[PDB]
């Protein structure tokens, strides 16, 4: 978008970065990503392989292909991420008080502290398989507690304004120099009798629902009928 | 003062620019 | 109050998903668990104060 | 007629496909011709343009690592009559008796405390943790307490 | 507690009383008003460089177009956005453990984002408030009351810890036959 | 291509429409093994236990279809014997102990002992005393319930799953 | 004669359903004798084929009819004397206007939960509705970024900050509290029938418009009986369609 | 704030204050009301 | 306090009496006067069996009225009959008045009967309220009547519970004058807007349209719409489909109409310089006139319309 | 016939943000939560007494605007904007819709005149 | 047979085409190709360009010429100033609209027109094979923005039923008034009540400053508590009240003017029928056509119909100049 009276330049670069050639090292990533890389991606390519439906590919391609290109950099197999809802506590009060949450706008909450706020961890802050992922909630005008989009959570944080059209991820290589030992990741020693904070935050994720029947080794059985017996 | 700050791009002699002025001030 | 609203809950299918927001506390520990970066321990430029 | 005098005297046509610079630049494979510009530009901006660090990324490192691994040991000393306080201090702490106020977990609570503000805790912080955690039912909060002098 | 008491200002129980959760503004226009969830004392510390106690996020009181709408179209999407960022953590840790007070204004903000129920303020006009009387009270607490133990187990689990020990992790953190 | 907006078209059909494109493939196929079985068990619910002469009856005695109607016999309007319990109402008491798993899995980020859903399964058998008789320790009530695991890592072979699931079938048939 | 009537107002949100078989109802009633207004908030719409087929049993063609706004009638609101509001109900009604809607509270007398009638009351019947959802007007306005004062960078007439300037044509709706003016003030509760529900037959959807129908004939039996005593003329003129109602 | 109604126990005093805190039992009684539904 | 009393028992003067003694808790006192004795016993017995919460008194003659109540007011039938209780008698309201006396006319009389009726209370020292009436009776039996209250602001002021007891629309018009001339200007546009839609519901069954009930859905949406429009059109379209058929009584007759248009020309400047200062409003003057000698005076107002051409013979022949 | 625009290949010629073409929908509070007006009481049978109930400090005159509304409904119905171009003061019209917001929740205005 | 978006055009852009095509370029999103005429093509480019910087939800295309906004529009709708410049551009021209109407077009006219025009533009819209409606607007520019005009469609009931959303763009008030040319019929009653409307209210206020009344709002709350309510009385009477107070102050000019208001009762009066060969007597339309001519002859004809007042008495003058001659 040009403005009337005044002139405009152009980016020669997206970022201030370090050269490929200073090092031998970025210099063998930089070619093993250009082998993992197309060099021109169409319309009909794996990564524009998530539009099954000629209406998601009216929908991308049309009226909002500057908005649908600017959700993510790298191109992924999708443009976001899936929408969940959460549950909503219990209001004692009971029906004196289910009108309030129910509004006009929507009310976006975002998480920030110590743990949360860094940009530089903010692929990691908003990734969903991390169990320290940056809590979000938006309440609808309905009354509706779901998550944010995916834009939403971005939104959040500073600008990315740099896409990548080359470099496909399932395109790596991987069976000639890219190889992951599970040694490597033994090295680390992951024991869990020296520590316990994957034990206990499984047993934070399991129902407690036996503590209540725990003297209804005893193990838990199903219930035996007297009346068919 | 009365030039700006892009003069020296602008102006700087082989440019687009400076062949254009060029051009439009002796056709 | 508490066991009617108690018993409508449990009755509910809709408000027994989990929330984020309500069900855990996600850090409590005074400095964060991984480095973003900060601090520099550096001036720059028009800094005479350092340290 | 209030309409007809406010005519596009802010707005312009976008830049076509394939469009120079107006400073004649162009993106090709040969940037010899073209230049850059950040150097007649101000040094010093009071606010952020809206081009300022619009696409700058950092290291993977900061999003492959675990956690804590990047605190170093610092050995934290101190005067030993400061040592003599935290120490009554955090003893008295842990051996608070569970009341309305008081959930015995803080017995376990008072003692990591301890050892993330990087003090060692000594024998009698485990005895007492023990016996408080003990008195009040809670026997694998106490050998928890025995995990943790173990991994010390 | 003074001679001439500050006539428009006045507070309860001396300074500096107990922490509250508030929701300063700043000498601004309306138009660029925006509002900070702070936690402070009940009178204000203006001898100090430490003015609050620990800054919960700042609420935007103004509506912001939805900029998501095209990423993924759910219902009620095209709304007006409120922005408002809260600090989980923080307040959980002033709220539980230090016990601070709360004004209305961020208990009706903090009911939003399902941390908090609905305020006391928040009236329905159409419900009216309830009638209290004690037999029918007393015939519905005998009609359905929960047994001893399942009462104190459940107030086991929501305030003394949530973390228990199955008998299958009891036989799993036990020592082995080298040691055993 | 677009219409012009009338009579309030709405702009998704459901909540989880658009949500289902964020979705990989083997995750659209992860989730299908699970939405698409609550859907066929809420299809076929107002006719479980009729006979196929019955089913019959039911496609017979309505033969008046706009073509935009469905088949009467998903989704039918006839009138339930037993007509339920509480929630068994728009499911079987198969799928109360499917979506019982479905829970601890979702909660469980991945794959956990028989051992986290043992006091699911037999609270919801003290409650219905009646149709945990009916289809325990039947073929076709453990196959619904253990069908749900390879979603959990679906590239397992079948000597990965049938270890993990066995744990999951002696409970079932105890 | 010509009655005593100044007008009659029916208000609605959609004015595709209700209103309209609302319009049909009362007009055949009162024999056209007086002028009854039926209007809505969103106007884009057309009438409901069931809703012309359900009435075409009884004998009344509401074909003739069209889906228009009140507002042509909000600059006259003081000129009318009755004030209809056909909206649904609060504790049933939903935003999305895609689903069936929910369950209300039910309280106990003499398994949904079931209340306590002390605990939870039930609004009582001689309180008046100030304003209704169908109380509501449209508000166009545009923040042109042609306008100097709208394109000036600190500026507060857009809804965003550094995306472009302005905000083109975005709708807000007012409220209307002028409906305690009128004479007789009514509001009508009635769950929606104009939207088809997740699947259903069309059997079973036109059954709605049925129960719709019946609700129609005898609240506006009620309604006229209520302003015979309130002007003291005779509104029920065609007693043909009532003696089918009654029997 | 401490509301003072009409109804409460006039002080007949030219030197202090007009109306007393003594309340009616039937303040005493919605004011029991109100005090269960703030303590829900 | 402020004890009240009511002058005048008709069809209209009964229901402001009424609402008196009900929505006034023995707060004000009521007194009631009427051209009768025996109809005044008879409306206090009437208040009195059905329920009377205030103590209400009976007079035969206006001095007790005088002497006793501060607040007057008076519903009457006609012009002369209040002239001659306020002004013309011996012991007249108006002539006897108190300093601080509130009188109030709810009759519709001339611009020169108000404006003498406020000299003479003026300098009596009391005040004069003209408010004429505008609704029906069992409008007033409910409580929704119109006044148009002419005289001073502060007594309007103290009026104003008084008046809301029985009317929902109390307006100030101004000074004294202004009340009674609102009246006049309302009847004289309700005569004009009902003259103007005969002539257009008769050029649309000129022009040829079958569909009147869509006709008013359009005709109230645009820029032309009147209430009367919206009133006398079914019956118009009956009127004029069927010419032969004559038109039904109604409450509001030509007659009822045209006393109160007997009003204005003589309260008007005097028209002989130009003979036609006002074109509509006597062009539905004469039509009017045309209606009620022709054995159409009691009917309802519709009837204009078999008398548009009779409205333009008052016009061809006396140029 | 020429499509408006020197470029012709495009949609929008001024090429805006994607997101200023988006639309905006909106919902009233009427559609969340009615507003209800309770009739006159024993003990506030008109509106004029409903201000001099209402009127207990010196520095709010509710008692003295009467005569700025009609009845019962029009004091009932009007937010604080409809009373500041009535032309009432700040204080007297906090005070007067504080008054109809407490009547509106079950409170009626029972409170003793501090004034003298 | 190739599934794309509805060509739709608009034809003139003067005092109430320009704030359509604006509704019909914001409120169709990517549903249509909208095209703009004007006989100057810097008109269009101005709408457009109005239209592309204030975004539009739609691509536009201006026109020049009657041929393209032909062969290039599946729906046209006309709104133009005068009946000359609607006859002109849809039967007089040898590029007219309707002679070279397409299979299939629909074309509706927003001008108000006499009968034989709409009639013989629907007959001839027949003859090609085409369809005509004809739709009289009815409201000010400012009510045009906010999408609140009042339309009466003549023509087919199914083409009303398929026009139905384009003309909820702009109109909420849309009635279907049944065949050819009975919207223009609808129109002239609506005028011609308009202007009944218009000389009531002015004789009201004229009765109002001789009887003493000092204002006129409360006077228009009195009339809207009472049976005397219209709408030209509400809308006239703080300017009416302020010419009268005023007598020498000159009107302003508003959208709606004497000369336009006359231009149509002279449709009106062309479509009206005689009996016996002279005109059917109406009194008070007559004496408000007296008052309109007298406002029109004296130059006061481009500003509001309030100037009637200063006049009204001239139009007993033009009547009674019309007495003396034998
Ligand atoms: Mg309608």
């Amino acid at each position: 978008a040009r403005k009337h009276g005044l002139f405009y330049g152009k980016m020669r670069f997206a970022e201030q970065k370090i050269t490929f050639y200073s090092d031998r090292f970025l210099f063998r990533d930089l070619v093993n990503r250009r082998e993992a890389s197309y060099a021109n991606v169409w319309e009909m390519d794996d990564p524009y392989r998530f539009l099954q439906t000629e209406q998601d590919y009216e929908d991308y391609w049309g009226d909002n292909y500057d908005v649908y290109r600017r959700m993510f950099p790298e191109m992924i197999g999708r443009t976001g991420e899936p929408v969940q809802q959460y549950g909503q506590m219990p209001i004692w009060a009971g029906p004196h008080r289910q009108h309030a949450n129910k509004s006009e706008h929507n009310w976006m909450f975002a998480e920030i502290g110590v743990n949360v706020g860094h940009e530089a961890l903010k692929k990691l802050e908003l990734d969903p398989t991390n169990e320290k992922r940056r809590r979000f909630v938006i309440r609808q005008p309905d009354g509706t507690l779901r998550s944010a989009k995916m834009s939403e959570m971005r939104a959040w944080y500073w600008k990315e304004e740099w896409a990548d059209f080359r470099f496909w991820a399932p395109q790596m290589e991987w069976g000639i120099e890219n190889t992951p030992s599970q040694e490597q990741y033994q090295e680390h020693v992951p024991d869990t009798t020296d520590a316990d904070f994957r034990k206990q935050r499984r047993i934070q994720s399991r129902p407690v629902k036996w503590f209540y029947e725990s003297h209804y080794e005893r193990e838990v059985r199903w219930p035996d009928v007297i009346n068919a017996a | 003062g009365g030039v700006p700050r892009i003069y020296y791009a602008w102006m700087r002699p082989g440019s687009f620019t400076r062949r254009r002025f060029e051009k439009m001030r002796n056709p | 109050f508490r066991d009617v609203e108690e018993r409508r809950h449990s009755r509910d299918v809709v408000n027994e998903l989990p929330n984020p927001w309500y069900d855990y506390v996600a850090h409590a520990l005074p400095f964060p668990d991984r480095d973003a970066g900060y601090p520099d321990e550096y001036g720059d430029l028009g800094q005479w104060r350092a340290p | 007629k209030v309409d007809s005098f406010h005519a596009n005297t802010q707005y312009q046509h976008a830049w076509p496909l394939l469009s120079h610079d107006d400073l004649g630049n162009s993106d090709q494979s040969n940037n010899t011709k073209n230049i850059m510009y950040s150097m007649y530009m101000p040094k010093r901006n009071k606010g952020t343009a809206p081009w300022f660090r619009g696409a700058d990324t950092y290291s993977v490192k900061y999003c492959e690592q675990g956690r804590y691994e990047y605190q170093r040991y610092l050995m934290i000393n101190r005067f030993p009559s400061e040592y003599k306080k935290h120490f009554l201090s955090f003893l008295s702490n842990i051996r608070m008796s569970s009341g309305s106020a008081t959930i015995p977990q803080e017995a376990l609570h008072w003692l990591l405390r301890m050892i993330v503000d990087n003090f060692n805790p000594q024998h009698v912080h485990y005895i007492a943790a023990m016996k408080t955690l003990q008195s009040a039912g809670e026997l694998d909060m106490a050998r928890d307490v025995w995990k943790i002098m173990e991994r010390q | 507690a003074r001679a001439v008491i500050k006539r428009r200002s006045p507070q309860l129980w001396g300074a500096p009383g107990a922490p509250i959760i508030r929701m300063r503004g700043h000498h601004v226009v309306w138009k660029f008003q925006s509002y900070d969830l702070v936690v402070e004392h009940t009178h204000k510390r203006r001898n100090s460089d430490i003015r609050l106690l620990h800054y919960l996020g700042k609420h935007c009181p103004h509506p912001q177009k939805s900029l998501w709408s095209p990423d993924t179209p759910v219902a009620q999407d095209r709304h007006l956005f409120m922005l408002t960022t809260v600090d989980i953590d923080a307040f959980k840790y002033w709220f539980g453990v230090k016990r601070c007070r709360l004004s209305m204004k961020p208990w009706a903000l903090l009911a939003k984002a399902g941390l908090l129920p609905p305020s006391l303020t928040q009236n329905s006009k159409i419900m009216p408030k309830p009638l209290f009387d004690k037999e029918s009270l007393m015939r519905y607490y005998l009609a359905n009351r929960k047994d001893e133990d399942v009462m104190a187990r459940e107030k086991y689990l929501n305030y003394e810890n949530s973390m228990v020990k199955t008998e299958e992790e009891r036989a799993a953190e036990r020592p082995v036959a080298p040691y055993l | 291509v677009a219409k012009l907006q009338h009579n309030s078209a709405p702009t998704t059909l459901n909540f989880y429409e658009k949500s289902f494109q964020q979705l990989s493939d083997v995750q659209q196929r992860q989730t299908g093994l699970l939405i698409g079985a609550a859907v066929g068990d809420a299809a076929a619910r107002a006719l479980d236990g009729y006979t196929a002469e019955e089913v019959a009856a039911v496609a017979a005695e309505s033969g008046s279809l706009q073509d935009e109607d469905e088949d009467p016999v998903v989704f039918a309007s006839v009138t339930p014997r037993e007509h339920k319990s509480g929630l068994l109402r728009h499911h079987s008491y198969t799928f109360y102990l499917f979506s019982q798993l479905l829970r601890v899995m979702a909660t469980s980020r991945g794959d956990f002992p028989v051992q986290y859903v043992k006091n699911e399964w037999v609270a919801t058998a003290r409650a219905h005393p009646d149709c945990f008789v009916r289809e325990h320790a039947s073929l076709l009530h453990v196959l619904c319930i253990t069908m749900q695991l390879p979603v959990i890592y679906p590239w397992a072979d079948d000597s990965t799953l049938r270890e993990y699931a066995s744990g999951f079938l002696e409970f079932l048939t105890e | 004669m010509s009655t005593s009537s100044r007008g009659i107002l029916i208000a609605g949100l959609t004015n595709r359903a209700r209103t309209q078989m609302a319009e049909g109802i009362l007009r055949r009633l009162t024999a056209g004798t007086i002028f009854i207004k039926s209007g809505g908030v969103h106007h884009e719409s057309t009438i409901h084929p069931l809703a012309v087929k359900v009435m075409k049993d009884i004998g009344i063609d509401i074909s003739k009819q069209s889906v228009t706004s009140l507002e042509a009638a909000r600059r006259q609101q003081n000129t009318y004397d009755v004030y209809i509001s056909i909206d649904c109900s609060y504790e049933r009604r939903t935003l999305d206007k895609s689903q069936p809607p929910r369950a209300e509270v039910r309280r106990r007398e003499s398994d949904p939960v079931r209340y306590d009638p002390l605990l939870v009351p039930r609004t009582p019947s001689h309180w008046s509705v100030g304003v209704d959802a169908t109380d509501v007007r449209r508000r166009w306005q545009i923040w042109s970024p042609r306008d100097p004062s709208i394109f000036h960078e600190t500026s507060t007439r857009k809804f965003q900050d550094h995306l472009y300037e302005g905000e083109p044509l975005f709708m807000q709706l007012r409220q209307c509290p002028w409906r305690t003016q009128a004479k007789v003030s009514e509001r009508w509760e009635m769950d929606e029938v104009a939207i088809r529900y997740p699947v259903e037959r069309h059997s079973a959807h036109e059954l709605r418009f049925v129960q719709a129908r019946e609700q129609l004939l005898q609240r506006s039996f009620d309604l006229l009986t209520k302003l015979e005593k309130h002007y003291g003329e005779r509104l029920l003129l065609d007693r043909a369609l009532l003696e089918e109602f009654i029997s | 704030r401490q509301i003072r109604p009409y109804y409460n126990l006039p002080s007949k005093s030219e030197h202090g204050r007009k109306m007393t805190g003594f309340l009616t039992p039937y303040r005493h009684w919605m004011w029991k009301q109100n005090e269960l539904w703030r303590n829900v | 306090s402020l004890n009240v009393g009511v002058v005048g028992m008709g069809n209209m003067g009964v229901p402001i009496a009424r609402n008196l003694g009900f929505k006034a808790r023995s707060a004000m006192y009521l007194q009631i006067h009427s051209r009768a004795l025996s109809k005044a016993k008879r409306v206090c017995d009437d208040l009195s069996v059905d329920g009377a919460t205030c103590a209400m008194r009976i007079h035969d003659r206006y001095s007790t009225m005088t002497k006793w109540c501060d607040v007057i007011v008076l519903a009457l039938a006609d012009v002369k009959a209040s002239r001659h209780a306020l002004l013309e008698d011996n012991e007249s309201l108006i002539m006897n008045a108190r300093k601080g006396q509130i009188i109030v006319d709810h009759t519709t009389v001339d611009a020169e009967t108000s404006r003498e009726c406020a000299h003479e209370a003026a300098r009596r020292g009391a005040y004069f309220l003209d408010a004429p009436m505008s609704g029906s009776p069992r409008a007033c039996f409910n409580g929704q009547l119109l006044l148009m209250v002419g005289g001073d602001a502060e007594t309007f002021q103290k009026m104003l519970p008084i008046f809301h007891m029985y009317a929902d629309n109390v307006f100030h018009m101004g000074e004294s004058g202004s009340g009674t001339a609102a009246k006049m200007i309302s009847q004289a546009l309700v005569a004009s807007h009902n003259a103007a839609a005969a002539e257009a519901l008769s050029m649309a069954h000129a022009l040829g349209i079958e569909d009147q009930s869509k006709l008013v859905q359009v005709l109230d949406a645009s820029w032309g719409s009147s209430t009367m429009l919206r009133r006398n059109a079914p019956l118009l379209q009956d009127l004029i489909r069927n010419p032969d058929k004559t038109p039904p009584t109604s409450a509001v007759s030509v007659d009822r109409l045209l006393s109160d248009l007997a009003h204005l020309d003589a309260s008007l400047p005097k028209r002989g310089g130009e003979d036609e200062p006002f074109p509509v409003f006597d062009a539905a003057l004469r039509s009017l006139a045309a209606a009620s000698d022709a054995g159409m005076g009691d009917r309802d107002l519709a009837s204009v319309v078999h008398y548009i051409e009779a409205g333009e013979a008052e016009l061809r022949n006396r140029t | 016939d020429q499509t408006y625009g020197p470029h012709k290949s495009y949609k929008y010629t001024y090429m805006p943000d994607p997101r200023k073409l988006a639309p905006i929908e909106t919902t009233q509070r009427s559609e969340i939560v009615p507003q209800s007006i309770r009739p006159p009481t024993s003990y506030v049978p008109n509106h004029e007494t409903f201000l001099e109930r209402a009127d207990i400090h010196r520095l709010r005159p509710t008692s003295d605007f009467k005569a700025s509304f009609k009845d019962w409904n029009d004091l009932f119905t009007c937010d604080k904007r409809q009373l500041r171009v009535r032309g009432i003061p700040r204080m007297t019209r906090d005070a007067i819709r504080t008054a109809v917001q407490a009547f509106q929740n079950g409170n009626p205005p029972e409170r003793f005149d501090t004034k003298e």
